[PDB]
RNA sequence: GUUUGACCUCAAAUCAGGUAGGAGUACCCGCUGAAAAGCGGAGGAAAAGAAACCAACCGGGAUUGCCUUAGUAACGGCGAGUGAAGCGGCAAAAGCUCAAAUUUGAAAUCUGGUACCUUCGGUGCCCGAGUUGUAAUUUGGAGAGGGCAACUUUGGGGCCGUUCCUUGUCUAUGUUCCUUGGAACAGGACGUCAUAGAGGGUGAGAAUCCCGUGUGGCGAGGAGUGCGGUUCUUUGUAAAGUGCCUUCGAAGAGUCGAGUUGUUUUGCAGCUCUAAGUGGGUGGUAAAUUCCAUCUAAAGCUAA
RNA sequence: GGACCAAGGAGUCUAACGUCUAUGCGAGUGUUUGGGUGUAAAACCCAUACGCGUAGGUUGGGGCCUCGCAAGAGGUGCACAAUCGACCGAUCCUGAUGUCUUCGGAUGGAUUUGAGUAAGAGCAUAGCUGUUGGGACCC
């Protein structure tokens, strides 16, 4: 999870993180100048949804770089792109563009007031925490085991209630 | 399946501090004196405020809540010494 | 038998230190109570022999199947078609009271109690605040307990 | 690579142990008196199970001390906690039935 | 007092008593380590082991091992493939000891020497060790001091058995006729034993020739507290346990942790920094200036 | 590639998927981790878990029935196939009743969809074989 928030102010957002990819593999295959001014690419409206609009605003305030950055006299063609796919922000990094950076699949969770505590103001119901997914798995397995035990009980019933009696005309019936 | 309340077992470490151990620790405090970064730290409070003091103490320490307690402790030392 | 040691020990004039054990490891003596040593059979099992005793061999829930060993005839369900002894001996033995001895008193301290019995009599608040002959400053009622034990021992 | 050729043999040896230990423990059972304890983990939470030991408070509710109860062959766990009523009561009835059926030599 | 003596330290002893090494090394435990070797250390096992655990449940409860979890989770030019764990069932089951506050109305503790004695030791005496702390009591599951009420309990020997080990000895029935053969143990006829027709030897396939085999019996010498009887003693204001009341009620720091480096796939190691006491560790949880859960690290032993 | 001759001498074993066949049981199946038992590495019995699976019409048409001496005719129709359906899930539009101003999916469409529903077939053992990997037919 992460939070990013203005520490004297009302904004506070919680995002979930999926599908990370690193600088180690050939997916980057290039370095850039650490400290160049970033460009953004908002590959989404970020306007019609007010909470996504606040997300876009606070990402601008967060990821906006003042000239106090060292090695900022060079511009390393550095650009980062944000893309709400369904409600997941795919975040990519380019330097013609070559992916030179780590890869995100990012997910909104909740928005609350204050600097870290203030009351919960917005929450997207579309997110599921993976603990609940594991809980679904365990609950389904417990239901399966319950049904399997009940079925075994009914099998032993049917085996008891499966016996057909002898004919009155048989040797064991006589004797 | 209805309820039953167990007697909650709390460790004796989690109970409180005794008069004896507070006496022990405080009596060690004036005998041991200050370590040299503590000698720096009281002066750094007196010179440049608890903001920079907490920051330097956290740099000396590993974490932040310990730096809180360290700065608060040296404030207790300054209050025990200067007024009294 | 291809180690140098085993071949030399084979060819040696010493002879093998041979001891036979495999017969006698199956049979066991029970070593503990002569009553069970009487009723032990060496033939049934630990399990069958404890069952024939009446003592619960394993406490709870044996894995596997016990011998139901065909004590009765079980008939098919028609589904409504259309038209102790050794236990008693050990129970007596545990029920048998052992020859016990009463815990008596030591001669010096009963003499001490005898001094207190003549100095104060029977009352306890005076003898509790007595310095001489109560130098251990005995508890109020420990005095009573020791004096009642002493009186039941001697002097009513 | 390992093959359990001794699977037939070790069982025999194990029953020899279950014989030989029993020889020393001649009246007493081989196993202690264990608690009947409901399992965790929602797949198994309807299952009841053999537990390790009861508790101090339960053995006090049975009417004896755990230090004495270990001499009677009752397994005792201090670090378990009794939190269900019916578990507690059923195990108390178990303790009482175990007390009813023993005879102890002085 | 330029003397004398306590100590403390450090030497020396052909002083007394002990102990280390080397071999082997299947299994075990550490260290190092390539394209395993090596090193070090043990034992009959070793290691691990009595939660600073696992969980999220109707919670579980030291360790170990088996089956399942499962070729799953997870990891991986997510390529090669790598590859768990909770729970469950079973085997086996066992728990304990220190370090913190005084015994201060008496260091109550122990090695050693010697004299005896019933000698894996005991008693006495004397040197020492030790307060810079050896005993008793207390390890959180508390515990301690008292007090009350009761109850409840006693330990140590012997001897003889038993148990265990090592042995010794005893315990059936054809060598009946014929043929063949150098040799019957072969073939035929007639038998006997059997809880003994396993096996071997004897000039060829021997239950019955011999040794054994089978069933029981009688010994002998040890080990030994495992228990079972007898027998001798053990108390001294001795030791302990349970309920109630009262008063208290102390614990693992160059550690935790932080950064970095190496190493491993998160620990470990080095270097630097370096804490707290209603503390700390760890995990879920949120309707959020959250609640709840669960253990006590930095001391130790422990069969199967 | 070879003087001759004797002996030895080269597709074995195991693991994972796969077809086929046989066998037992059957929507269930699988004893053998383990326990009990025993004449004792055999056989015999089995508690709790676990594993894998389970959770409409028309046209024909094997046959069968009727009639027909027969030939043939009529009827019911196994498996399976084709069609027209239906429904579920998806698909892209319709966007109602309501509606917290952005929520909602009601109804009606549309194509394909799918080892889909519309009345199971699997589990276990053995054998023969296919692919892969262990030195893998041998040198």
């Amino acid at each position: 999870y992460l939070w990013l928030s203005k520490p004297p102010n009302g904004p506070t957002i919680k995002f979930y993180i999926q599908n990370l990819h690193t600088m180690d593999e050939x997916x980057x295959x290039x370095x850039x100048x650490x400290g160049s001014r970033p460009v953004l690419s908002f590959d989404q409206r970020f306007e019609s949804s007010p909470h996504y609009q606040l997300i876009k605003e606070l990402l601008v305030h967060n990821f906006g770089v003042p000239p106090x950055x060292x090695x900022x006299x060079x511009x390393x063609d550095h650009v980062m792109s944000f893309s709400i796919v369904d409600d997941k922000i795919w975040v990519r990094t380019y330097e013609s563009l070559v992916e030179i950076g780590p890869r995100f699949v990012m997910t909104v969770i909740l928005i609350l007031e204050g600097s870290f505590g203030g009351p919960k103001i917005y929450e997207n119901k579309q997110y599921v925490s993976p603990n609940v997914v594991r809980a679904q798995i365990k609950q389904q397995a417990a239901e399966e085991a319950k049904s399997r035990a009940e079925a075994a009980v009914e099998r032993k019933i049917k085996r008891r209630e499966n016996v057909l009696a002898a004919d009155p005309l048989s040797n064991d019936a006589l004797f | 399946v209805t309820s039953m309340t167990p007697a909650p077992k709390i460790s004796y470490k989690k109970g409180a501090a005794s008069n004896r151990t507070k006496f022990v620790r405080s009596l060690v405090r004036e005998i041991a004196g200050l370590s040299p970064y503590e000698r720096r730290l009281i002066d750094l409070i007196r010179n440049s405020g608890e903001k920079r003091a907490r920051k330097v103490a956290k740099k000396r320490l590993g974490s932040f809540t310990r730096a809180k307690a360290k700065v608060e402790e040296m404030n207790n030392i300054i209050a025990a010494s200067r007024r009294h | 038998m291809t180690s140098v040691r085993k071949r030399k020990m084979n060819r040696s004039s010493v002879g093998k230190a041979t001891r036979r054990n495999k017969d006698k490891q199956r049979k066991i003596n029970i070593q503990s109570n002569p009553i069970i040593a009487a009723n032990w059979d060496y033939s049934l099992t630990m399990a069958q022999n404890y069952k024939k005793l009446g003592l619960r061999a394993k406490l709870q829930t044996p894995a596997g199947g016990k011998e139901a060993d065909l004590s009765k005839v079980v008939k098919r369900i028609p589904l409504t078609k259309p038209v102790t002894e050794v236990v008693k001996k050990l129970e007596e033995l545990a029920s048998r009271p052992v020859i016990r001895k009463e815990r008596s008193q030591s001669e010096r301290e009963e003499e001490w109690l005898e001094k207190l019995y003549k100095k104060h009599g029977d009352d306890y608040k005076k003898m509790f605040f007595d310095k001489k002959l109560n130098i251990y400053q005995q508890s109020e009622g420990d005095l009573k307990r020791r004096l009642l034990r002493w009186k039941k021992r001697n002097g009513i | 690579v390992k093959v359990h050729f001794d699977q037939a043999g070790k069982k025999v040896s194990r029953r020899n142990a279950r014989a030989t230990r029993a020889a020393k423990i001649a009246p007493r059972p081989l196993d202690l008196l264990r608690p009947v304890v409901r399992a965790p983990t929602v797949k198994y939470n309807r299952k009841v199970r053999a537990g390790r030991g009861f508790t101090l408070a339960e053995v006090k509710a049975a009417g004896l001390t755990a230090a004495y109860a270990r001499t009677i062959g009752i397994a005792v766990d201090h670090r378990r906690q009794n939190r269900n009523q019916e578990i507690f009561d059923a195990n108390v009835q178990r303790l009482k039935e175990y007390q009813s059926k023993i005879i102890v030599f002085p």
